[PDB]
RNA sequence: GAGUUAAAUUAUAACUAAGCUGUAAAAAGCCCUAGUUAAAAUAAAAUAACCCACGAAAGUGACUCUAAUAAUCCUGACACACGAUAGCUAGGACCCAAACUGGGAUUAGAUACCCCACUAUGCCUAGCCCUAAACCCAAAUAGUUACAUAACAAAACUAU
């Protein structure tokens, strides 16, 4: 008889989970840009997760569109495209100090 | 669109780009292929020299063909663009538009671990 | 003053020159800082070589010429011949990782000559020749 | 006689809902050289350091204004059963209260 | 649904008899898939240069 | 071999200072993990030490940086005790 | 051993009306030319067991899963 | 299965230099060498990977394409199929690493550790051999958190 008693639900404070940069978008081998924010310029390599920040599925697939573009003559393997120097930043690595 | 041909050709003048083009895709239909369009994507400095017919060749046009054709014949057009000289390298891939942009949700957060080691007084 | 650490690319025109000549025409300091020796030559802009020193031939003898002090003795040795012939600024590459990748740096510093831009090509292969075994020692 | 349930209802607490970015007033219960104790009606007391503009004022009794983070500040660390809690409150000060 | 939109795109598909007339219209507009990606998630074009 | 030289691994000097561009070149390398890679393919390890070396940095890892989160969690907890001699 | 005739419709585009109508070329992209392996087996599967089985809707008999096996 | 090659290395050519490799320290070896520039074949697959996926296991992480991962979803041998690495038989490849062997050094001796050279072989095709700390030393299928700490470790237990 007691309306007082809480009520069995579901929380209704969820905040949404948070959406990785590249989540809901379509990563290409050729659109040479997107996939050379994540190289590091002076080295050519590619970063990991802990710098990147991307999610468990486009991280994978940035790793295997970026190879297909080293073999089909995108993109340089061994550093970086000048052209795409001055794109912006979306890493959290820092080489200057 | 089904199967993706990423061509590339050596860098030349507009009359015998058009050549290669009309007899690459000429040779693509003798094998029973529909090609949809072709795309440009202009000429760039390639990213490194690639070695190919007795040729160093640092400069190239990017050209992409989709088109629909038999799984046995993609070795055929293959050997074929490989005697070919005017192309520098070829390469077929599926058209990533086959596949579906799987639906996401968001980036799960995984907790640690526990109930890893016994209860004993260490 | 913004300056930028990348190197002036060719393709570009960039108003940067060094005793009235561009970036590409200035001669390259090739340095193979080796676990044993230290090896030092400048070529100039169209790899035609211009002097050479190394630790052995500066009079280091052994495992005397693999130390720090050797290589930085042959930086000297190979600026004044250098300088000599004629050269200010020179863009020196570093090879491979050894004791004297610091000396030879600073040898060519107080040898007469300026260095302007530093680039490193270690040779590093990408799975190449399978290496030698270890070292139990 | 007034059912427990019911006053959980109507208790502030409860209408508070989370407590991340919540404005809470508080009272100040002890005083050091650089660092504030307030009690802000929670189960534990928060700690603020005095700023530099009008620290003079800050003294036993004042009412302060802060925003709530976390209600209590606990985590989990692997190798524990039980979670190693920290006795206090997260907050910040955004002032003075306005009386 | 499927068959139907092939229906019209099998209009513009490349056949013997229109082979130059594409060849000569793909040389004169080139395009590129090229776009670069903000930290907030946003798509930046590069084609506003 | 086939890239253009003088563009990857490459820093220049400001002001006319040598000691400190190379000091930021070595901090992209040991970033990137080449110096520790350059050392490493000095000699050949078999792939059974390559496993074992990896099973230990990954447990270091997850160590050093879990104790470091308590410590940064445990770090407000440093003031002076207001209940001295209570 | 079975051999499907090559100009068939494949197995998802065969009961949709109007297609007879359609040009060749739309009838040629969904033929077995352009199909790959994995589409010959279910023309395969379908025409086996409409020859043999008694009630083709019945998938958990023990009949429809022999064909089945047959099949792969 | 079929096709393909980025980074390194080597045959080889040009130029300069007289020395080059090597160690805690040396000797031997090389001087047909070393540095730079240009460059096949063979072999091996940086960073991604702080990810933990696929396969029954042993295993697999350079790229592309084709074929493709049993069972309407229990247990089961001495039967059928498979099984790293080393080893054998025949043909082909050989950058580089390298048991054996020779030389140098160390030592009372060193047919060992250290240094230099090179072979089997590691590789491709066809066949055989069927062994491992083949170990996650924890058998398969369903479950329970009740009862209850030999020790140690990776907590305890029930049913077929
Ligand atoms: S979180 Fe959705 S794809 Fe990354
Ligand atoms: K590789
Ligand atoms: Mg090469
Ligand atoms: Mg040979
Ligand atoms: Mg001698
Ligand atoms: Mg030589
Ligand atoms: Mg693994
Ligand atoms: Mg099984
Ligand atoms: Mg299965
Ligand atoms: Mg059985
Ligand atoms: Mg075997
Ligand atoms: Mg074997
Ligand atoms: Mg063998
Ligand atoms: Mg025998
Ligand atoms: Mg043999
Ligand atoms: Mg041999
Ligand atoms: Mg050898
Ligand atoms: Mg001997
Ligand atoms: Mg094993
Ligand atoms: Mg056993
Ligand atoms: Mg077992
Ligand atoms: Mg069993
Ligand atoms: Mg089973
Ligand atoms: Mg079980």
């Amino acid at each position: 008889s007691n309306e007082d008693l809480p009520v069995p639900m579901e929380n209704p404070y969820k905040e949404p989970l948070k959406k990785c940069i590249l989540c809901e978008k379509h990563v290409d081998y050729k659109n040479v840009q997107l996939l050379s924010q994540f190289i590091s310029p002076f080295t050519g390599c590619i970063y990991g997760r802990h710098i990147t920040g991307l999610c468990g599925k486009k991280q994978k697939e940035i790793t295997k569109a970026i190879k297909r573009a080293q073999i089909l003559g995108f993109m340089p393997v061994t550093y970086k495209d000048p052209a795409y120097l001055k794109d912006p930043k979306v890493c959290n690595i820092k080489y200057r100090e | 669109p089904r199967y993706e041909l990423a061509l590339i050709l050596k860098a030349m003048q507009r009359p015998e780009t058009a050549a290669a083009l009309k007899r690459t895709l000429e040779a693509l239909m003798d094998r029973g292929a529909v090609v949809r369009n072709l795309e440009n994507l202009g000429e760039r400095m390639l990213p490194y020299k690639i070695s190919a017919h007795n040729q160093r060749h640092s400069r190239g046009g990017y050209f992409l063909v989709d088109f629909y054709a038999p799984a046995t014949t993609v070795e055929s057009m293959m050997e074929h663009l490989s005697r070919d000289i005017d192309v520098i390298r070829p390469n077929i891939v599926k058209h990533p538009l086959t596949q579906e942009v799987k639906e996401c949700e968001g980036i799960v957060p995984v907790p640690l671990e526990e109930k890893l080691y016994s209860t004993k007084k260490r | 003053s913004s300056f930028s650490i990348y190197p002036p690319i060719p393709g570009q025109e960039n108003s940067l020159r060094w005793a009235g000549k561009k970036f590409e025409e200035i001669p390259i300091a090739h340095i193979k800082a080796s676990y044993n020796n230290t090896q030092i030559q400048v070529v100039s802009a169209a790899h035609q070589p211009l002097a050479h020193a190394s630790c052995g031939t500066e009079g280091f003898r052994n495992a005397k010429k693999g130390t720090g002090i050797a290589a930085q003795t042959a930086g000297i040795a190979a600026a004044a011949k250098a300088t000599g012939k004629g050269v200010t600024h020179v863009r020196v590459v570093v090879k491979g990782l050894g004791p004297g990748r610091l000396s030879a740096i600073k040898g060519l510093t107080m040898g007469g000559l300026e260095v302007i831009s530093i680039t490193d090509n270690t040779p590093i292969p990408h799975x190449g020749c399978r290496p030698r075994k270890a070292r139990r020692l | 006689v007034e059912s427990f349930a019911s006053m959980l209802r109507h208790s502030p607490l409860t209408q508070m809902g989370p407590a991340k970015n919540k404005l809470v007033i508080g009272q100040i219960f002890h005083i050091v050289e650089d660092d504030l104790y307030i009690d802000f009606g929670g189960k534990f007391h928060c700690v603020c350091k005095r700023p530099e503009v009008d620290g003079e004022k800050y003294q036993k009794g004042t009412r302060v204004r802060l925003r709530l983070l976390d209600l209590e500040l606990t985590s989990r660390f692997l190798g524990a059963t039980t979670d190693t809690t920290i006795l206090e409150a997260d907050a910040v000060l955004l002032g003075l209260q306005e009386s | 649904q499927e068959v139907l939109q092939l229906q019209e795109e099998a209009k513009t598909f490349i056949t013997r008899e229109n082979l130059e007339a594409r060849v000569e219209e793909a040389l004169d507009s080139p395009k590129s898939y090229n776009w670069a990606i903000t930290r907030e998630g946003l798509v930046v074009r590069p084609q506003q240069k | 071999a086939n890239h253009l030289k003088f563009i990857a691994r490459t820093v220049m000097v400001q002001e006319g200072n040598v000691e400190g561009a190379y000091r930021t070149l070595n901090r992209i390398l040991t970033m990137d993990g080449l110096i520790e890679d350059i050392k490493r393919r000095r000699y050949y390890e078999k792939p059974c030490r390559r496993r074992q070396r990896e099973s230990y940095e990954t447990c270091r890892r997850i160590y050093n940086m879990e104790m470091a989160r308590k410590i940064n969690f445990l770090m407000r907890k440093n003031r002076a005790d207001p209940w001295q001699g209570c | 051993q079975d051999d499907p005739p090559p100009s068939m419709l494949l197995l998802d585009y065969q009961n949709v009306p109007g297609i007879h109508k359609v040009d060749d070329v739309v009838k040629r992209l969904l033929s077995l030319e352009m199909a790959n392996q994995k589409e010959k087996l279910k023309i395969k599967k379908m025409q086996l067991m409409n020859k043999v089985l008694e009630n083709p809707e019945d998938t958990s008999s023990l009949e429809a899963r022999i064909v089945a096996l047959t099949v792969k």
